[PDB]
């Protein structure tokens, strides 16, 4: 919800965009965050 | 075949066979999880298959030692497959953020003394009790502030610096107010002017949210619908929003976050911009206060959440307080446990 | 008793004091017009003036802009070459007849630029929340370790590779010393020089090249004197052979020589 507080500057929430890469592309399951390398 | 797994211990050493295989000058690969499969069958001549692994951590690999370890193990039932059910060991987001600011191995690595410990104990207080964990990933690494943005959005909190010490601190946006002790603000008690006096016909706000999370057991994305029946039954067509909550590992917590967002963004959102004298100099973003303008604007003694604050200079006296209608914590409305077959 | 006076409608006193701190090298300022003395120190009345301690959670906008007279040594620290170590600014908010100046801001001195108002410069001071633009990209398997020399992971001893000597002759972006002559070329490539400044205290800045008795620095020269010794540290090529031969730290190396040329398991026949 901190996005909701971030949009506290709005003029009043629909969106349409592509993504800037994050850590989703999977090759090793992580039941907990051990972070990862980057190659 | 056999498998040598080296966990990258601080003083780790590996068998000479691995270095002979890789050949020439080689390191000990200290600090990194490195698996060595000496088995001769990597695959049949049909080209080798792809691999996957599964791990978890709570206390291992902490530069400078662990912090507050007795609340990091957020276990919770996150089963995929009803008969295949088993609990998963989600991490405490409070410890996630503490690592983000308390290790030089990536990011800034702020010293412990400059981090407000008691505030992270405060965070853990509610994060562990309600069992809000996380299983986030940080592959293809990006800017640190963006990752903290993601984590804060997951927990719905505010990272901030203590006014007195200057230490970095964390806040959570919750229901931590008793609606009795709150100070009452009217023109006769410190209020100077309501800079936001209009109403923008805020009756058609969002009424549906599609929460997307990631179950580690399935290790793929999952989704949850949440319809605010009250708004659908009167407003007509939907005003929906698909929101990202990857890393949340179960449907119960996904439902909790979905309900939190839906009740926060849908129920009578009103933004207050308040001109204040030296009556709220201690008031800090995220605080709570009650405002009253009954004889000019006719608003009935409402409780408001404090947002952005603009402290004044030695001249000009007043402080501008951006304020937002009440937020909410997690709670149980829906029973969305898909329980795959 | 501060809050009672502060929240009063018809009672109050003006004070806004500023503490400029650099490893305990102190300047105690007062925006008021008097010789204010509190917290066991005298806060001199200087032409400092705040522009508002804004807290919005947005970087750049919250940058506290101080109007600081140039003649102060605080600005003097930033003439030409700013300090190599961050300077912290603390603001306090007591009244008179009061003695608990509740601290209100603990930002650091990020940048300074003089301009149209020569009697006071603009000092920008954000806080920890807004300084988080770091790359984040750290590990990134490669043919050479990404570890910074002498860091917490390379762990090469800070004392085993000491080098120090007083400056034989300062020069334009270059320094000369007798000790450097005893070393092979490039021994300090990526190194840094260290000494104590009568005000900055510890000062550390890098070296970009070495040859014989001569070296070159990545940064500028803030003025140097052939007195104090320049505690100079060697750098490293950061190669596996470099970390092995020079440092004997191969066992604590983070670079992977045998990154298998990304020998795939797709596309073409292999294995
Ligand atoms: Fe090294």
């Amino acid at each position: 919800m901190w996005w909701a507080l971030a949009m506290l500057v709005a003029s009043v929430e629909v969106w349409t965009a592509d993504w800037q890469v994050l850590g989703f592309g999977n090759f090793r399951t992580k039941a907990v965050k051990a972070k990862q390398a980057k190659k | 075949g056999p498998l040598e797994v080296y966990m990258g211990a601080p003083t780790q050493t590996v068998s000479q066979k691995l270095k002979n295989m890789l050949g020439g000058r080689q390191p000990e690969f200290r600090g990194v999880v490195t698996a060595y499969f000496d088995g001769l069958i990597c695959a049949m001549n049909p080209y080798p298959k792809q691999w996957k692994f599964k791990a978890r951590r709570s206390t291992a690999g902490w530069t400078g030692g662990v912090w507050y370890p007795e609340k990091c193990l957020v276990k919770m039932q996150g089963y995929d497959g009803q008969g295949n059910q088993h609990e998963i060991h989600a991490m405490n987001p409070a410890h996630i953020l503490y690592e983000c600011q308390s290790n030089y191995e990536w990011g800034r690595g702020l010293s412990r003394t400059l981090i407000d410990d008691t505030t992270f104990r405060l965070a853990a207080d509610t994060l562990f009790n309600e069992n809000f964990g996380l299983c986030i990933r940080w592959n293809r690494q990006d800017t640190l502030e963006s990752f903290m943005q993601l984590i804060l959005d997951h927990i719905g909190g505010a990272m901030y610096v203590s006014k007195v010490t200057g230490k970095l601190s964390l806040r959570l946006i919750r229901k931590d107010y008793d609606f009795d002790t709150l100070p009452i603000f009217d023109t006769d008690s410190g209020l100077l002017s309501i800079q936001e006096a209009t109403n923008a016909s805020p009756a058609n706000l969002v009424n549906e949210v599609v929460v997307t999370y990631h179950n580690p057991v399935m290790d793929e994305d999952q989704q949850v619908r949440s319809h605010n029946l009250a708004q659908i039954q009167n407003q007509g067509c939907l005003n929906s929003n698909t929101i990202e909550y990857l890393g949340i590992p179960t449907g119960k917590l996904a439902m909790q976050v979905a309900q939190r967002d839906l009740r926060a963004a849908s129920t009578n959102v009103r933004r207050f911009t308040v001109i204040c004298d030296r009556r709220a100099w201690n008031v800090q973003p995220g605080d709570v206060l009650k405002v009253r303008d009954p004889k000019q604007r006719g608003l009935t003694e409402v409780v408001i959440r404090v947002g952005t604050v603009e402290d004044g200079t030695l001249p000009d006296g007043k402080i501008k307080v951006v304020a937002l209608q009440d937020q909410f914590a997690f709670q149980l409305n829906t029973f969305n446990q898909v329980e795959p077959p | 008793s501060y809050n009672i006076i502060e929240t009063s409608n018809d009672n109050g006193r003006p004070v806004f004091m500023y503490e400029f701190r650099l490893l305990d090298k102190y300047w105690r300022y007062t925006s008021a017009d008097a010789k204010v003395s509190a917290l066991g120190s005298i806060w001199e009345p200087m032409g400092v003036s705040d522009d508002g301690i804004k807290q919005t959670g947005e970087a750049k906008t919250d940058a506290l802009n101080l109007t600081l007279p140039n003649s102060n040594p605080v600005v003097g620290l930033f003439i030409g070459t700013p300090p190599g170590s961050p300077v912290t600014l603390t603001i306090r908010r007591m009244h008179l007849d009061d003695n608990d100046p509740v601290v209100c801001y603990v930002g650091t001195v990020d940048s300074i630029n003089q301009g149209e108002n020569p009697t006071v410069a603009t000092v920008t001071c954000s806080t920890l929340s807004a300084t988080m633009d770091r790359n984040g990209l750290r590990l990134s398997w490669s043919r050479g370790c990404p570890h910074a020399l002498y860091d917490g992971q390379c762990r090469v001893n800070k004392e085993a590779f000491r080098v120090d000597a007083t400056i034989l002759t300062v020069g334009a972006g270059t320094v000369t010393a007798a000790a450097y002559a005893t070393r092979p070329d490039g021994y300090f490539a990526g190194g840094f020089i260290e000494w104590i400044d009568p005000v900055y205290g510890v000062e550390r800045r890098g070296i970009e090249t070495h040859t014989g008795n001569t070296i070159t620095i990545f940064g500028t020269v803030d003025g140097l004197a052939g007195g104090y010794i320049l505690k100079t540290y060697p750098g490293c090529p950061r190669t596996s052979a470099a970390c092995d031969t020079i440092f004997n730290n191969l066992a604590n190396f983070g670079g992977i020589p045998s990154l298998p040329d990304r020998s795939p398991f797709d596309g073409n026949p292999i294995f």
